[PDB]
RNA sequence: CCAGGGCUACACACGUGCUACAAUGGCGCAUACAAAGAGAAGCGACCUCGCGAGAGCAAGCGGACCUCAUAAAGUGCGUCGUAGUCCGGAUUGGAGUCUGCAACUCGACUCCAUGAAGUCGGAAUCGCUAGUAAUCGUGGAUCAGAAUGCCACGGUGAAUAC
RNA sequence: UCCUCCUAAAGAGUAACGGAGGAGCACGAAGGUUGGCUAAUCCUGGUCGGACAUCAGGAGGUUAGUGCAAUGGCAUAAGCC
RNA sequence: CGCGGGGUGGAGCAGCCUGGUAGCUCGUCGGGCUCAUAACCCGAAGGUCGUCGGUUCAAAUCCGGCCCCCGCAACCA
């Protein structure tokens, strides 16, 4: 890198919500706080919200009952 | 740097043993990762392509270089040798620090996410992804740009299969539908 | 200008008695324009009536490739 | 903060700042701020990280934002689709719940124009 | 959104559409029961709901379900 | 005579009205003050369930006695800070409620969601001189249901007529 | 009047009211130099972005460019920084 | 044949000379005005710039071709 060029990147924390307290470089301000992580989320909880869909039949057994 | 050791260590041998791999030099290896944003409203604002620019350094940490056209096109409305973008292709360290502060954050952070294409691949195995603005980096301010200007940034990839390249990619996780 | 009161005929029906059954809206289709030949096995389509597809034809033999349940015959009535 | 998506605007009390969020009017907004045992009186800033925290810990329920676009936006298409009369006239972009097409109705139809 | 209790449809149009399962694979149906709202066995079958002045095929599959019979046979021909 | 459809169709035009464009305002909270009506397959308390529309219960009342039904603007405090903004409420989805064989075409209402045009309307043009105009709410007929329509009631309440 | 090719008969030269097209300038950098680089056009992927901006890779290979018309030449570049 | 000029909204004309946005007039449509039409008033749309090819990053425009209209010439004879 040459001298001067690029803005004072920098250590910080990156004190997620989460309980994750990765600290790693980037060159932000002062620290840094996120809400959710890429630990926690739901990429991979929200597969499961995806998955149902259709079924008329089932919603139509309850607008049923006889 | 962190997870380039965990590259240098897991991601490695795993590959070794997944494409039953027989030299070091036989996995594929992440290489140049560059953003780039085709501002094109430089066109009639000479002062708005500085503000890319201060988006690209606030996201890559050092000064974006800018992009000149390379041909002229009424379409566009643009002419010969004319600013148009801005761009960086950090690589090295600096890339797999830039990785980091990447995937761990800001592509949670992407609005409405699902998940990601895992389809987008040049025929090489290298990657291509478009963000779609520029707070899903946490350094912005957020409140004090004055414009979204979403980007898009590609990886790298010495992998010669899309498919190899893939495998790399998921060797870091890193999301996907 | 000498150019359709037929857009009423079919409106007149008796033109098909598909499965056992007349009325039901259909139409000529734009690929084997049907006439009293060699029959009719018309395919059902989710609006619009019936689609007449005359009887044998790709077409009338791609939506058997599709979900041919939906597909059923008609004579011609009159 | 950075809620869900960014329904995250400051110096407005916390349920009208959480009305902005997609997917939730008042009354899921009171039901927020008072299941996570708040305070509609306040202003975010002022609000406890450690409290807005827990207002994400809340909004999980509600189905919302993206999620809730996806879903209804499906909905939709799961009538164009079904080729259900109402589905044909989102198909026309014309009123749905029958009412006077034959004059108002502009809102759906699009801005007097032709 | 009507009639909490008891989701409706007729007999002729009931009766006729039971003969119509056990008796297997089926023929049009000739239906002038555009209110009634499609059941379980009425899947798959060729029901023919009577438009504005003649029937239309509906050929009810699975989604099609919840709804009442005449909401697939539009009444205003248009341009 | 019967079923279904149709009188609710929609490229557009006009009349007539409702609701807003907001701060003399919206919103939560507290609270004050009418008239005029209607009602027996009709009004139906209080009570219980339901967020609610309503539902189960069952008094009373064919009537200055019972109910429909606590009027609303207003008043106090608080809040909202001049933003398309806590304005606006259309549109749309989801979930319901009730009537009536029946709610798709094509009913009304509730809830959750959504949250459009509109930031006082070009030429032009109307009503109105008093308890009128303006603004608020109530009832009645029609009616199973189904109004911003209409008919009626009271509150509040001006300006100007040289 | 001047320049480019064809006519022109493989040296030069070579006419017609023969055929086709240009010039009457430009630039202190587009000049000198050392250092460095090399295209066009496409296929694939990629926010806005579409046939056509920018980016990444691949085929390709000078079909590019060369202040201006043509011609010969040009990567060792003369071409681009 | 020769020379010269021109071809743009429904009509008629600018802008083309200087390449990067096609403007004015009448007419047309919508509303108003009037008992009704006109006149008047308010608001709007609308033009592949003859065609074909070419040049340029870009063509109504710059260049050539063709078609059409029109002006001059069409001499000594």
């Amino acid at each position: 890198m040459k001298k001067d060029i690029h803005p004072k990147y920098e250590e910080i924390t990156a004190s997620c919500s989460c309980g994750n307290v990765m600290k790693i470089r980037s060159t932000v301000g002062h620290d840094l706080n996120l809400d959710v992580c890429s630990k926690c989320h739901p990429f991979f909880t929200g597969k499961q919200r995806d998955v149902a869909t259709g079924g008329r039949v089932d919603r139509f057994n309850k607008r049923f009952n006889i | 740097a962190k997870l380039h050791d965990y590259y240098k260590d897991e991601v490695v041998k795993k590959l070794m043993t997944e494409f039953n791999y027989n030299s070091v030099m036989q996995v594929p290896r992440v290489e140049k990762i560059t953003l780039n944003m085709g501002v094109g409203e430089a066109i009639a604002d000479k002062k708005l392509l500085d503000n890319a620019a201060a988006d690209l350094a606030a996201i890559s940490g050092q000064k974006p270089l800018i992009t000149k056209a390379r041909k002229s096109v009424a379409g566009f409305k643009i002419r010969q040798g004319y600013p148009i973008g801005c761009k960086v292709t950090l690589r090295g360290e600096r890339m797999w620090e830039f990785f980091e502060r990447l995937i761990t954050i800001a592509v949670p952070r992407i609005r409405d996410f699902r998940g990601l294409s895992a389809k987008s691949f040049d025929g090489r195995g290298n990657y291509s992804m478009g963000v779609r603005e520029q707070i899903i980096f946490p350094e912005i301010d957020y409140d004090k740009v004055d414009r979204v200007r979403g980007l898009d940034i590609t990886i790298t990839t010495t992998a010669k299969s899309d498919e190899e390249g893939r495998a790399l990619l998921a060797a870091f996780d890193f999301p996907f539908r | 200008q000498l150019q359709y009161t037929p857009q009423n005929r079919s409106k007149d029906n008796g033109r098909v008695v598909v499965e056992g059954v007349g009325n039901l809206m259909h139409h000529i289709a734009r690929c084997c324009q049907p006439i009293p030949g060699d029959e009719i096995v018309g395919f059902i389509t989710q609006g619009r009536g019936i689609s007449v597809h005359r009887a044998d034809c790709e077409q009338l033999a791609e939506l058997r490739s599709h979900a041919p349940e939906r597909i059923v015959d008609a004579v011609w009535g009159e | 903060a950075r809620i869900a998506g960014i329904n995250i605007p400051d110096h407005k009390h916390a349920v009208i700042a959480l009305t902005s969020i997609y997917g939730v009017g008042k009354t899921r907004s009171k039901a927020i701020l008072a299941a996570a045992g708040i305070a509609e009186d306040v202003k975010i800033s002022e609000l406890s990280e450690g409290q807005i925290d827990t207002l994400r810990d809340e909004v999980a329920k509600f189905v919302v934002e993206g999620d809730l676009r996806r879903e209804i936006s499906m909905s939709i298409k799961r009538l164009m689709d079904l080729g259900c009369y109402r589905g044909l006239r989102h198909r026309r972009g014309l009123p749905v719940r029958g009412q006077r097409t034959k004059t108002n109705a502009r809102t759906r139809k699009g801005p007097r124009k032709p | 959104r009507s009639l909490k209790k008891g989701p409706f449809i007729d007999l002729h149009l009931l009766k006729k559409v039971e003969k119509a399962v056990e008796s297997g694979d089926k023929k049009p149906l000739r239906t002038w029961s555009r209110r009634s709202t499609i059941f379980p066995n009425m899947i798959g079958l060729t029901i023919a709901v009577h438009n504005g002045r003649q029937h239309v095929p509906v050929f009810v599959t699975d989604e099609m379900v919840g709804h009442k019979l005449g909401e697939f046979a539009p009444t205003r021909t248009y341009r």
